[PDB]
RNA sequence: GUAACCGGAGAGGGAACCCACU
C-alpha cells in the first residue's frame, strides 16, 4: 500500500564535494542512494518529495568523509498479509499466472487458481478460461487479487498471492 | 612511483580507491604504474617528515 | 565456440570432440612444432611499430598483404586423416581433402603440417571458402620447417599445389567436391609492396605483413611484423559494466576493460545504454582519441587478450605507421 | 501479528498519511518535471518507471481538486485513516462489495451511509 | 591477437630458562 512516511538516513561526503554547493550534492546522493531502493521492514522506497532537515554533519575523526543525518519525506510501498490490490498480467505459464503490481512482481499458482480457470494452451495466446467460456485472462489484462505472503530477496521484495476469494477477478 | 623501491627517493606500494594493493619491489607491470587523483602512494621515508 | 568458419557454412567440416583423437591430434602438432607450452603452437606475429620497422633493413624479406580470415592450421597425416586446427587449439575434421604425393599419386601424404588461413572470397558474386598456404611446418617426417623461407615455399608449391592440379587434370580429383578451395598465398620482394601503397587496391587492401627468410620459430616471433592501418584500427576486451561509486563518493557507472591475465581494469570506456547489450562480453574498441570506442562484438571469442597483447597494441597505435610514412622508408632503398 | 483486516501496523509505521493512485501519479509526475528540467541529473528508475505507468492506468480521477474533495468528504466522516485511500483505489460500487473487500467495515456503518459514501466516491469518478 | 604456463607463493610454531644492553 502506498503511504507517505518520513525516514532518517546518514550519507557520506567526501570532501571533494565540499565545494560551494555542498547541500545540493547531499539531496544529490540522497536521491542517488534512496531512489528505487527497497527495505524488507518499509517496503520499495519509491520516490523522496522532499527533504525536511539537514543536520549537522559530524567530520570523521582520522576520516575525511562527513555524515549528515538527513530528515526527508518519501512515498513507500510495502505489502499486506491481508490486503486487496489490482494487478496486471505479464505472463501466462502452465505454472501459474505472472502479474505485475507496481514496482514488485507476484505469481498466482493453479492450486490457488480456482479450478473454474481451465488451461487454454492451444489458444493462440495462452489464457485461463473457464468452461462455460465467460471469463478470459490473458496477457496484460489487469484482474483483482489477494497477496498473502511476501518475501525479501537480495534486499528486494517479492510476493505471492490468492485468488480464491470472491469477486477476485478479471476487471 | 617510476623511481620505485630500488632507489631510495622512492614509493612502496601504491594504494587505489578500490583498495587494491601493488607492490612496487616486485616487477610492476607499466599498466598499473599510472596513477590517478584518488589512489595513496607509500613513499619512503623522505627529509622534513615528522 | 568452435565455428569452422563465421559467415559461410562448409560441408563435409567437422569439429571433433571425441578426447581421444583430440589428445593424439593436439599433442603430436605439439610435437611436430617443438613447441613449449600448450595451447596454439603456430608462429604468432607482432604489430609493427619505430622499433620493429628497423628489422627490415637488418636482414632481407618477403611481403604479402592480410586480408580477412581466420587463423588456421591444417595437419595432413593421412588419407582421411586431415584435423584442422586454429589458433584456440580446437581441431575440425575434414573428409574430402585429398593430398597426392608428388612420386606416387595414389599415395598420400602423411606427418605434414601446413599453416594458411580461412578466407571468404566473393567471386562471381558467391562465398568461395579458400585456404591460402603461406607456410609448411611439416612434410612427411622431413624436417622441412628448419629449411629456408624459399625453400619452404617451393616445398608447397611443387609437393602441393601441383600434384593436385595433376589429379584434376586428370578427374580423380573434382574441384567441385572438396568442400573448399587450397591455393598458396602469393610472396612478392620488398620492393613489390611498394606498388601496393598509383595504389588502386588502397581501400581493398587490410595491411600487410612481413616474412623474414629465416627458419620457422614457434610461438611469438619478434621479426614476423604485421602493418595494420592505424585509422582502421583494436584488442578483444573483457567488460564489465560496473556502477563504481567509492565511499562518500556519488554513485556512478562506469564500463571497465579488462585484458587477459591482468586482474585490474586496463582502461575505462564512456559507458553507455547502447552498449549496455553486451554486458560481460568480449569486445573489441578503437583508440582513436584517449577513449577506447567500440566497433564490434565478438561472441565466437571468450577470452580477453593477453596483457603484452595490449601493450604491443598501446605502442602501435600511439605511433601510428601510415602507408605514405613507410612507403619513402622502403623507397630510400 | 500484522492484519489488514484487524487493523494491526507497526509503531514505527503507524502515524503515516497513506495516498491514492491519483495524487501518487501528480507527486511522481511533478517529480519527472522536476528532473527533465534542470538537467545534469540521474536518469529515473526503472522502479520510477513502473511506478508511473501503473498509477497512470491505474488513476481513477485526473482532477486535483476532486482529490481534496474526496479525502476531505470521506475523513469528516469518522473513519480509520488506512481505509480512505484503500476505498478510493478500489472504487466499490456496492456495500457488500464494500465489505468483502474490506472486512474493517463490516458493521462499522450501516448498508444505507456506506453505499451513500460508494455512490459519492463514482459520482466523483472521472 | 593461443586453453595467462602456477596466480610474485613472503605470515617463519610456542613455551621455558639463561646471558646481556640502556
Amino acid at each position: 500500500m502506498f503511504y507517505h512516511i518520513s525516514l532518517e538516513h546518514e550519507i557520506l561526503l567526501h570532501p571533494r564535494y565540499f565545494g560551494p554547493n555542498l547541500l545540493n550534492t547531499v539531496k544529490q546522493k540522497l536521491f542517488t542512494e534512496v531512489e528505487g531502493t527497497c527495505t524488507g521492514k518499509y517496503g520499495f522506497v519509491i520516490a523522496v518529495t522532499t527533504i525536511d532537515n539537514i543536520g549537522a554533519g559530524v567530520i570523521q575523526p582520522g576520516r575525511g568523509f562527513v555524515l549528515y543525518p538527513v530528515k526527508y519525506k518519501a512515498i513507500v510501498f510495502r505489502p499486506f498479509k491481508g490486503e486487496v490490490v489490482d494487478a496486471v498480467v505479464t505472463q501466462v505459464n502452465k505454472v501459474g499466472l505472472f502479474t505485475e503490481i507496481g514496482p514488485m512482481s507476484c505469481f498466482i499458482s493453479r492450486h490457488s487458481i480456482p479450478s473454474e480457470m481451465e488451461f487454454d494452451p492451444n489458444s493462440n495466446p495462452p489464457c485461463y478460461k473457464t468452461m462455460d467460456e465467460d471469463i478470459v485472462i490473458q496477457q496484460d489484462d489487469e484482474i483483482r487479487l489477494k497477496i498473502v505472503g511476501t518475501r525479501v530477496d537480495k534486499n528486494d521484495i517479492f510476493a505471492i498471492g490468492s485468488l480464491m476469494d470472491d469477486y477476485l477477478g478479471l476487471v | 612511483v617510476r623511481r620505485g623501491n630500488s632507489q631510495y627517493p622512492g614509493a612502496k606500494y601504491i594504494i587505489r580507491d578500490n583498495g587494491d594493493r601493488i607492490d612496487l619491489r616486485f616487477h610492476p607491470k607499466p599498466s598499473d604504474l599510472h596513477l590517478q587523483t584518488g589512489y595513496k602512494v607509500e613513499r619512503h621515508m623522505c627529509d622534513g617528515d615528522i | 565456440g568452435a565455428i569452422f568458419l563465421e559467415g559461410v557454412t562448409v560441408k563435409g567440416v567437422t569439429q571433433v570432440t571425441t578426447q581421444p583423437k583430440l589428445g593424439e591430434v593436439q599433442q603430436k602438432c605439439h610435437q611436430f612444432c617443438g613447441w613449449e607450452g600448450s595451447g596454439f603452437p603456430g608462429a604468432q606475429p607482432v604489430s609493427m611499430d619505430k622499433q620493429n620497422i628497423k628489422l627490415l633493413d637488418l636482414k632481407p624479406y618477403k611481403v604479402s598483404w592480410k586480408a580477412d580470415g581466420t587463423r588456421y592450421m591444417m595437419l595432413i597425416d593421412g588419407t582421411n586423416e586431415v584435423f584442422m586446427i586454429d589458433r584456440d587449439n580446437s581441431v575440425f575434421h575434414v573428409s574430402n581433402l585429398e593430398f597426392p604425393f608428388r612420386k606416387d599419386l595414389r599415395m598420400h601424404l602423411s606427418n605434414t603440417l601446413l599453416d594458411g588461413e580461412m578466407i571468404i572470397d566473393r567471386v562471381n558474386g558467391q562465398a568461395v571458402p579458400r585456404y591460402l598456404i603461406y607456410d609448411i611446418i611439416k612434410f612427411n617426417s622431413q624436417p622441412v620447417g628448419d629449411c629456408d623461407f624459399n625453400v619452404r615455399l617451393q616445398c608447397i608449391e611443387r609437393e602441393i599445389i601441383s600434384p593436385r592440379h595433376e589429379k584434376m587434370k586428370t578427374g580423380l580429383i573434382d574441384k567441385t567436391q572438396e568442400p573448399f578451395s587450397v591455393r598458396n598465398k602469393p610472396f612478392f620482394d620488398i620492393c613489390t609492396s611498394r606498388k601496393l601503397l598509383a595504389k588502386e587496391v588502397s581501400h581493398e587492401m587490410d595491411g600487410l605483413i612481413f616474412q623474414p627468410t629465416g627458419k620457422y620459430k614457434p610461438g611469438r616471433c619478434d621479426d614476423i611484423l604485421k602493418w595494420k592501418p592505424p585509422s582502421l584500427n583494436s584488442v578483444d576486451f573483457r567488460l564489465k559494466i560496473t556502477r563504481m561509486g567509492g565511499e562518500g563518493l556519488l554513485p556512478q557507472n562506469v564500463g571497465l576493460l579488462y585484458v587477459g591475465g591482468y586482474e585490474r581494469p586496463f582502461a575505462q570506456i564512456k559507458v553507455t545504454k547502447e552498449l549496455k547489450q553486451y554486458d560481460n562480453k568480449i569486445i573489441e574498441c578503437k583508440f582513436e582519441n584517449n577513449s577506447w570506442v567500440f566497433m564490434r562484438q565478438r561472441t565466437d571469442k571468450s577470452f580477453p587478450n593477453a596483457y603484452n597483447t595490449a601493450m604491443a597494441v598501446c605502442n602501435s597505435i600511439s605511433n601510428p605507421v601510415t602507408k605514405e610514412m613507410l612507403f619513402e622508408f622502403i623507397d630510400r632503398c | 501479528e500484522e492484519d489488514a483486516s484487524q487493523l494491526i501496523f507497526p509503531k514505527e509505521f503507524e502515524t503515516a498519511e497513506t495516498l491514492l493512485n491519483s495524487e501518487v501519479h501528480m507527486l511522481l509526475e511533478h517529480r519527472k518535471q522536476q528532473n527533465e528540467s534542470a538537467e545534469d541529473e540521474q536518469e529515473l528508475s526503472e522502479v520510477f518507471m513502473k511506478t508511473l505507468n501503473y498509477t497512470a492506468r491505474f488513476s481513477r480521477f485526473k482532477n486535483r481538486e476532486t482529490i481534496a474533495s474526496v479525502r476531505s468528504l470521506l475523513l469528516q466522516k469518522k473513519l480509520h485513516k488506512f481505509e480512505l485511500a484503500c476505498l478510493a483505489n478500489l472504487c466499490p460500487e456496492t456495500a457488500e462489495e464494500s465489505k468483502a473487500l474490506i472486512p474493517s467495515l463490516e458493521g462499522r456503518f450501516e448498508d444505507e451511509e456506506l453505499q451513500q459514501i460508494l455512490d459519492d466516491i463514482q459520482t466523483k469518478r472521472s
